[PDB]
């Protein structure tokens, strides 16, 4: 878009390309749990005993 | 037991010291009352000792 207030003078509009850019898009990271659910995960256990 | 240790109890001695062999050759039966396994804290039995 051009907007200029009072009188303006144009010519030889060009549009030409230079390059490739980068870019990333959107993936499965790295999924590190929690910090509750390894405290869900020993909410069950057993002590294996020498008597 | 060997699933999960938790010495079920067998029996019960009463060890001899010096000053109290007249005491234990004095009583003949036991009362016993204890938390059992399936069953609740019942009692069971006066049997004669067995020594």
């Amino acid at each position: 878009t051009l907007i200029g207030s009072g009188t303006t003078y144009l010519d030889n509009l060009s549009i030409t390309e230079l390059n490739s850019t980068p870019e990333i898009l959107d993936e499965p990271e790295v999924k590190i749990p929690t910090d509750q659910e390894i405290m869900d995960a020993h909410k069950i256990y057993f002590a294996d005993l020498n008597f | 037991n060997p699933s999960t240790g938790n010495t079920y109890i067998n029996g019960m001695y009463f060890a001899p010291t010096q000053t109290n062999k007249e005491a234990l050759d004095y009583i003949q039966k036991y009362r016993v009352e204890a938390t059992l396994q399936y069953s609740g804290f019942k009692d069971i039995g006066t049997k004669d000792k067995e020594m």
